[PDB]
């Protein structure tokens, strides 16, 4: 789906406060995208990221 | 900025912070450019999105009145068309944002200058990056402006295999890639400063760094080219 997909970051620089689920450690958790490229593992609200996939 | 060092407050008056609505308060994501009382010049990939943003003019520290600030919002963003969030090496990564209230003009707070179309710098000149943005791998957004000195590594050099190869194109400007000072994390959207006859041109709009880390040798961090683009600039401008 996408909450097996990888964390990813990307390329760009901006500041962007996500969540993304965590393989190795099982939990929605908060990351910095970089602001483009991004995947599907990679929601805007935790609420999302639990719904999504947990 | 990570490897540099804290600005003089206000030595650098055309940086803006571009920050987008969080409850009632705001939160600083990307730098920007100000280049009329009412227009700033910041990434595509910033603000293409569904956010309501404000632009703080005459900023130094984030989380601090000073005096010096005008905080005004976002009446319109004009996304350069060609702009493709999947694809970032392709380019155009530019907009434009209108202000929903002109701001005022002081030492404080001054119209970044941009370079003559095509304007194409000399390989190792001498321009410096500022921001916000993180200053290590895994760190908070910085309290106080950074800067960093960052030379430009030429298409030439940049291009080649050690370097950047075909991800970068001569509608960007590289600088830096020395492993000790480079953009990070919040500076996207910002200037890349270059004293170029005699005053500090903005000609870069931070974009984007290797995957691998912000801060990698023979990976320099990648800026939009502004010269290129001055016709467009102008354009929307006039129009909207």
């Amino acid at each position: 789906s996408i909450c097996s997909e990888p964390k990813k970051v990307g390329r760009c620089l901006g500041y962007f406060p996500r969540f993304y689920f965590d393989s190795e450690t099982g939990k929605c958790t908060p990351f910095i995208y970089g602001g483009c490229g991004g995947n599907g593992n990679n929601f805007e609200t935790l609420h999302q990221c639990r719904a999504i996939c947990r | 900025v990570v490897g540099g060092t804290e600005a003089q407050r206000n030595s650098w008056p055309s940086q803006i912070s571009l920050q987008y609505r969080s409850g009632s308060s705001w939160a600083h994501t990307c730098g920007g450019t100000l280049i009329r009382q009412n227009w700033v010049m910041t990434a595509a990939h910033c603000v293409d999105r569904e956010l309501t943003f404000r632009v703080v003019v005459g900023e130094h520290n984030l989380n601090q009145n000073d005096g010096t600030e005008q905080y005004v919002g976002v009446q319109k963003i004009v996304v350069h068309p060609y702009w493709n969030t999947d694809d970032v090496a392709a380019g155009y990564d530019i907009a434009l944002l209108r202000l929903a209230q002109s701001v005022t003009l002081n030492s404080y707070v001054q119209l970044g200058v941009l370079p003559r179309a095509g304007t194409i710098l000399a390989n190792n000149s001498p321009c410096y990056i500022t921001g916000w943005g993180l200053t290590r791998t895994n760190g908070q957004l910085a309290q106080t402006l950074q800067q960093a000195y960052l030379p430009t590594v030429d298409y030439a050099i940049c291009s080649s295999s050690s370097y950047w190869g075909s991800t970068v194109k001569n509608s960007m400007v590289c600088a830096g890639g020395d492993g000790v000072r480079s953009g990070c994390q919040g500076d996207s959207g910002g200037p890349l400063h270059c004293l170029v006859n005699g005053q500090y041109a903005v000609h870069g709009v931070t974009s984007f760094v290797s995957r691998l880390g912000c801060n990698v040798t023979r990976k320099p961090t990648v800026f939009t080219r502004v010269s290129a683009y001055i016709s467009w600039i102008n354009n929307v401008i006039a129009s909207n």
